[PDB]
């Protein structure tokens, strides 16, 4: 009982917006209200969105935009959406408090059909926006459907989309139907089918030849793509998830249609033939058919295709399973798809003789038989472009005319991928890491009973004699429990009496400390309180699980006492052009010793373009972050800011593009130097003392860059490169790092922080960080580094929630890793002890009633520094409407102030310590991230489980979960859904908001074009050495760091695009 | 002053008593037969009081009321049963009240002594067992004659 | 029972719950001594403190509760009823600057927590507010509560304080430093015997100046007052 009609939607997230959270559940109440929904997943230009919801001719559009720019982007679609025949389709949206109820007006006023607001959200509740959405694109679109083959033929690509939307729903004139037949059996275009188990690659696979047919063509082929996808006839629509994949379809000359097959069991929409009839008729050069998920006994493509292909994974099993599977019998090319798979060697070899055997070619050899070993996820793949020149010598006899290829016309069958991130051998090191851990604990067990045992005997002797009567049976048990005591244990509980007398005192000698700091009423606040047990059983086991902050497993923090001048407090700040960040900057330092900067980026950054006119981008430049286009630009960001100076550390949040800004800010950093010392100097240095003045600045250069490519797939989705290109150039990185001994920057920030944004609860981002962050340890070590040369180097990142479990979040996370560290890899001390940043969760934050979030942000911010975090940022009141206004970023400073300066439980260091509720929370959220590490590990590691998209999956459950409860009330949320204002009115004045100049726009255009011209000789050679570099497979960072200085970072983006390829999505 | 001095006392004599008994139950693991360890530990049991005696002993039975998902005590002829259970958004459960997991019952009556759970002597965890749930938050009143103050609190209160 | 006044007039945390627990055994000792039995007017009595920024605040509370408890039993051998000291605690509103008057509510919140965690029986919230109480400042004082009792994690556990190290041991040395203040008004004659001197009143001045001192000092940190002022004004 769904909808009337065949209702079918597109959704996206905006232009440069990673935020798909919001997406993600709409689709997922989109389709089981019973629509068909064409997912395209996040960042999605304009020209895109409308390009595909004219070729799926669907009734709306659903969009989310959270970077802003929103104005400009819903008027450039709804403009675009008219001009090219899809005025009836409805455009809907929503980006929470950033679209304020002025923009939606005018928006809606302009031509949406809707945009909601949170308050939207809360009346209507999560279903009630989509039914409302959903009926109101309950509408036939076969009215609009061509009658005659005029326009189809013609070459008109939208009559084409709606003449398949009339046949499809069998509304189509039968006298028409037999017309388009007869004209498709006079078309005589080839009809390639892909078929295949599922989630083999069959549509990664699609789009990679497709991108071969373009490069080898010149993109003189016209190509017609039907991905079919299997309908859950319980909903009644479907998740039609193909198109996401594509990346190589976005030109004039291919068209794509997704189907839904509509029965719970075949493969093949019902009007397969009708469909592929209308593309032949509409004069295509070819037409390529993706199936479903199919059976191994399933064979529906093959009548109705002239050629067939055959899609796999190695993994099928016995050899004997291939005599099962019907396809093999019919295929004309069979590819064995992730051939970067344990066994995909011999998994070749058992194809090969099976598709022999079927053809009777014993006079043949088996590696002449047209199996194929692709990799689809490696950008350039040998082996996919060996099947492209089998498929086109293939559709070349089928009567195809085609120009002499221009790509490496190789030999062989096999791709020659060997690459490896982890290698199989070690595919269960989160495994291992577990028993690591929960090893420790059996360990902290056995010898606290044993030195309680000791002592009571020891205890009882001395009480025999004080009697009189004697018993050195006593002591022989006790003596025998000396030995069974470890050596690390013994000298524990040994120097526990002098570790007490050291604590005791109004100093800490070593260097001295103060210990005390006194109260208005005199009473001496000891920063690190020690505990008071008789029994050594429990002293012993304190120590082994908890020791004072700065000693092994560093549980309480991993300095002995916190920086005297040196508070976390660390700023999140960017807004506009560099200058105006520059003041932020300033006004967030100000008054501090201190300098401690954290950068924010405006999504074009993000994503490594460079700033342009079309209102895709124009609109988002310098908002929600500043733009940083060019190393000029970035070198005023940071101007009047010694970065090479001791206590000046600067923290850059981007991920994509992170190889390229970081280069951009060594290069900075150098510049500074090299200045000072032409000021000092009143010269330029020689060529000697450049050189031992920039070596200087990269050893003693102070900061941190995120660059988390793991997270960026499982949870922020700013990588814009192909997913292992990223982490190739991430190790670059390392190694020169390594090369040039820059110890003192963070070359990753291993993130949770955005995965916990997205809906995780604090386990699953726990979990998942640490996860991620021993994936890159497991990654390094396998690539040749000694773990006590890049371990140093790890920066951890996450988000602190109301939830109870991120009140131990932190100790446990640095637990975790010290005893992992020590006992399975067995580094040094510097790199057990784990760092990491806490941010506030913005996500905890409302547009409804604003005041109350600074109550939020004060609990969440104390529990940070109780738990004795490194670095600590706090969030605005007006976290949900805008980026952090001046009198706004005050209040979010003051937090920390306050806490840190005013409150008296602060002046204690260790205030968890001791406590019931705290020691079992960090027991069982200890193990509760263990258990999640197993369950990581039976799915092939972090990788084997973005594979899967395990991770994504499990986040946008939980998601789900969490919103399903804050709109029904189960989940309290003060002033949301309970505790209404009597008004009901959320901000309901005019706020200040956040938002960049106009004339800093076209400052930011011109400067670009300003530095284009001032390196316009030395560019292409620059960005030419770079692809080289890429090629020749050399270190591509290295390259960066001369790049930036003739180069912007959109055309370094864009030239390794040609080299690196593109991200793919992944739902 | 007098009653912290005494919990110190009891507490040195309830650990002695413990590491005695501890070390007769290990000597008789190995064989050795030493009853002597006895006469000191039973010499311990009249030597602490007859309130901290019953304290410790009753200290197991403490920890099984508490570490259920209710907690069941009989008034008059029926009962009152507490949940003690609030489960996150994680399935992680959080016990209203957390007891200390000690093994030296030096430190268990030393701590029964001094801090015992809410609701129980010397009460300095709080008066009650557990929380009221729901408020007393009063509606308070007063301005210009009786009349405008009565009005008040007629309207707040209605 | 109150001493919330006495804080309020400058009195540290020490004098305050020292005072007040003194100004309530000598109501025991004074109903006693009219022939009556402790246990028909012990257990009416209730008491009333105040919540500052000071370590103290923290564990101000629990100490009430066993100061009482242990001496409602040894000393006057009242009954169970008796010996549960239950009382109020009203956040600090001297600690509420007129200067940069939103940072109000994070104190505001910080010594609600200290309080519900401490298991107060009752607790009242400060506006962010100088002028009226206006019924949207109201709101947010009353948010404050709401937020904690029903959104904050760790309020889900009713003992968290129990354990704490820090708190064991500032515990211990504020009951301590309340005895000896006993101490000191015994051997003034008593509550009544150092009222008569002014011993509290000269006590609670000095305390308020030496307050009031380090503020003007720079010694002890306000923010938005004597540092990170307004910009403007
Ligand atoms: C979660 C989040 C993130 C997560 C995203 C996780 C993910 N995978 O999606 C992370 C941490 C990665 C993140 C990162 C960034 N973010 Co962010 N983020 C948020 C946050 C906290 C909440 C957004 C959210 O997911 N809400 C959950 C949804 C379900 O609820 P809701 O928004 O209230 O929406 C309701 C209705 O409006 C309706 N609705 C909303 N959308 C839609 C869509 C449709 C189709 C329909 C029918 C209905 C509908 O549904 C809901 C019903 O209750 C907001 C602040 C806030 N609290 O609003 C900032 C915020 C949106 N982010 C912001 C910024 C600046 C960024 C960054 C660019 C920062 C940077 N410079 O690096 C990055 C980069 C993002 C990128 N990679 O592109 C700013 C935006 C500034 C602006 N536009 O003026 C915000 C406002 C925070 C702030 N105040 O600074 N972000
Ligand atoms: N390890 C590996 N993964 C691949 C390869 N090709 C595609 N994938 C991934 O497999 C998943 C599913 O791909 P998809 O194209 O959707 O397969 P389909 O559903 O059968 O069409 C995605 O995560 C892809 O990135 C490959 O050659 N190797
Ligand atoms: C993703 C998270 O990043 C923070 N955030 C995003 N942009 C900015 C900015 N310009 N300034 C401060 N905080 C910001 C918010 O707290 C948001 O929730
Ligand atoms: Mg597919
Ligand atoms: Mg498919």
């Amino acid at each position: 009982r769904g909808p009337a009609n065949k209702v079918r939607f597109v959704t996206a997230a905006s232009l440069f917006d990673g935020h798909d959270a919001s997406i993600n559940i709409m689709r997922r109440i989109l389709q089981s209200q019973g629509c068909e929904v064409i997912h395209l997943g996040h960042n999605r230009s304009v020209q895109e969105v409308v390009t595909a919801a004219l070729q799926e001719d669907v009734q709306g559009i659903a969009i989310s935009s959270y970077q802003g720019g929103h104005v400009e982007y819903f008027k450039y679609m709804i403009d675009l959406l008219r001009e090219h025949g899809g005025e009836h389709i409805q455009v809907f949206g929503g980006g929470g408090g950033v679209i304020v109820p002025d923009e939606i007006r005018e928006l809606q006023a302009y031509g949406v059909a809707r945009i909601y607001s949170p308050e939207d959200g809360q009346r209507m509740g999560l279903a009630g926006m989509i039914t409302d959405m959903a009926q109101r694109c309950d509408i036939d679109l076969t009215r609009y459907a061509p009658t005659t083959l005029d326009t189809v033929v013609a070459g008109d690509r939208r009559a084409l989309a709606q003449l398949i939307t009339a046949l499809e729903n069998g509304k189509a004139d039968p006298e028409l139907v037999s017309a388009l037949h007869a004209q498709a059996k006079a078309a005589a275009v080839p009809v390639l089918g892909i078929t295949g188990t599922g989630g083999a690659g069959k549509s990664s696979l699609t789009d990679e030849l497709i991108r071969r047919f373009r490069l080898d063509q010149d993109d003189a082929l016209s190509i017609a793509v039907i991905s079919i996808d299997p309908s859950r006839r319980k909903s009644g629509g479907a998740l039609l998830g193909d198109r996401i994949r594509m990346n190589a379809i976005n030109h004039p000359n291919i068209f794509m249609r997704s189907l839904a097959t509509r029965e719970a069991g075949s493969e093949i929409s019902q009007a397969l033939p009708d469909v592929i009839a209308a593309c032949k008729a509409a004069r295509f050069d070819l037409v390529i058919v993706e199936t479903s998920g199919i059976g191994q006994g399933d064979a529906a493509i093959v009548p109705h295709v002239d050629l067939s292909l055959y899609v796999m994974t190695p993994e099928f099993g016995a050899a004997s399973q291939l005599e099962k599977i019907d396809m093999l019998d019919f295929a004309d090319f069979v590819a064995i798809n992730k051939f970067d798979r344990k066994g995909a060697q011999d998994a070749w070899r058992d194809v090969a003789k099976q598709v022999q055997r079927n053809r009777e070619q014993w006079h043949s050899r088996a590696e002449d038989m047209p199996v194929y070993g692709t990799q689809a996820s490696r950008f350039n793949d040998d082996g996919v472009t060996m099947l492209y020149q089998g498929l086109v010598g293939a559709l070349g006899a089928r009567g195809m005319s085609l120009k002499p290829g221009t790509l490496p016309n190789l030999e062989g069958r096999i791709s020659t991928g060997q690459n490896v991130i982890v290698p199989p051998a070690r595919s269960r090191y989160l495994a291992e890491l577990a028993d690591t851990v929960r090893a420790y604990h059996r360990r902290v067990v056995a010898q606290s009973k044993l030195a309680r045992e000791r002592q009571q005997l020891r205890a009882a002797h001395d009480m025999l004699q004080g009697a009189g009567h004697e018993s050195a049976a006593l002591e022989t048990l006790a003596s025998e429990r000396d030995v069974s005591l470890g050596a690390v244990e013994r000298k524990l509980l040994a120097m526990w009496p002098q570790m007490q007398q050291a604590y005791s005192g109004d100093e800490y000698v070593v260097i001295r400390t103060g210990l005390i700091s006194t109260t208005l009423s005199g009473t001496k606040i000891r920063k690190v309180v020690l505990p008071r047990f008789e029994d050594e059983g429990e002293i012993l086991k304190w120590l082994m699980r908890e020791n004072v902050p700065g000693s092994f497993p560093y549980t309480a923090g991993v300095f002995a006492f916190k920086r005297e001048g040196e508070d976390p407090t660390r700023m999140f700040a960017g807004e506009g052009d560099a200058f105006r960040t520059n003041r932020r900057f300033k006004l967030v330092s100000e008054g501090m010793e201190a300098k401690r900067l954290s950068t924010a980026f405006d999504s074009v950054t993000l994503y490594g373009e460079d700033p342009h006119e079309r209102p895709d981008i124009y609109g988002k430049v310098g908002n929600s972050g500043v733009s940083i286009a060019t190393l000029e630009d970035m070198k005023v960001l940071y101007d009047g800011f010694d970065l090479t100076n001791p206590s000046t550390s600067v923290s850059m949040t981007i991920n994509g593009p992170a190889p390229t800004i970081l280069a951009m800010f060594m290069n900075t950093a150098i510049d500074q130097q090299i200045d000072r010392f032409r000021a000092d100097n009143g010269r330029d240095p020689t060529a000697d003392e450049e050189a031992k003045i920039r070596a200087w600045v990269l050893q003693n250069v102070r900061g941190t860059v995120q660059a988390d490519i793991l997270k960026e797939d499982q949870g922020q989705n700013t990588c814009i490169f192909s997913t292992e290109f990223s982490l190739k150039v991430m190790g670059d990185i390392q190694e020169y790092f390594v090369h040039h001994q820059v110890r003192n920057f963070y070359s990753v920030s291993i993130s949770g922080y955005h995965i916990a944004e997205a809906g995780a609860n604090p386990i699953s981002q726990l979990a998942f960080t640490l996860a991620n962050g021993f994936t890159y340890v497991e990654a390094y070590l396998a690539r040749g580094m000694h773990i006590d040369d890049f371990a140093p180097n790890l920066s951890f990142f996450f988000s602190n929630g109301m939830d109870p479990e991120y009140s131990v979040l932190g100790r446990v996370a640095r637990r975790i890793w010290a005893v992992t560290m020590r006992d399975k890899y067995g580094a040094n001390d510097r790199s057990q002890k784990l760092k990491y940043h806490i941010q506030t969760s913005g996500r905890s934050l409302h547009a409804q009633e604003i005041d109350f979030n600074d109550i939020r942000t004060t609990l969440q911010a104390l529990i940070a520094i109780y738990d004795n975090c490194n670095s600590l940022h706090t969030n605005a009141y007006d976290e949900a409407i805008t980026t952090p206004t001046a009198e706004s970023v005050r209040r979010a400073l003051a937090i920390q102030l306050i806490i840190n300066r005013e409150w008296g439980v602060a002046k204690c260091e260790n205030p968890n310590q001791g406590s019931f509720l705290i020691e079992e929370l960090t027991d069982l959220v200890e193990e509760a991230v263990l258990q999640e590490f197993e369950r990581i590990a039976e799915r092939g590691g972090v990788l084997g489980a973005m594979e899967t998209g395990y991770q994504r999956g499990k986040i946008q459950e939980e998601s789900l979960y969490y919103e399903q409860l804050k709109h029904d009330g189960t989940l309290p949320i003060i002033g949301v859904n309970t505790f209404r204002n009597p008004n009901g009115d959320p901000t309901p004045q005019t706020l200040e908001l956040a938002r960049s100049s106009e004339d800093e726009k076209q400052s930011q255009l011109h400067r670009l074009t300003e530095f284009h011209g001032a390196h316009q000789a030395d560019a292409e050679a620059m960005l030419a050495r770079l692809r080289q570099a890429v090629i020749d497979n050399r270190n591509v960072f290295a390259v960066l760091m001369d790049a930036v200085r003739v180069c912007s970072l959109g055309q370094i983006t864009h030239a390794l695009f040609e080299v690196g390829g593109q991200y793919r999505r992944n739902m | 002053r007098a009653y912290h001095r005494r919990v110190v006392a009891q507490s040195k004599l309830a650990r002695e008593r413990q590491q005695l008994r501890a070390a007769h139950d290990m000597l008789q693991g190995a064989g050795h037969e030493s009853a002597a360890l006895e006469t000191l530990a039973s010499e311990r049991d009249v030597s602490l009081g007859a309130v901290e005696r019953k304290l410790l002993a009753m200290w197991p039975q403490m920890q099984q009321a508490y570490s259920g998902d209710e907690y069941v005590v009989k008034i008059r002829d029926k009962e009152i049963r507490t949940g003690l259970i609030s489960t996150t958004l994680s399935g992680t459960k959080i016990r209203k009240v957390v007891l200390p997991r000690f093994e030296d019952e030096g430190e268990i009556l030393k701590w029964l002594m001094r801090e015992n759970v809410p609701g129980s002597f010397p009460y300095t965890a709080g008066v009650f067992a557990f929380k009221r749930e729901g408020d007393p938050t009063r509606m308070f009143a007063g301005e210009g004659d009786a009349f405008r103050t009565n009005r008040r609190f007629k309207l707040v209160s209605e």
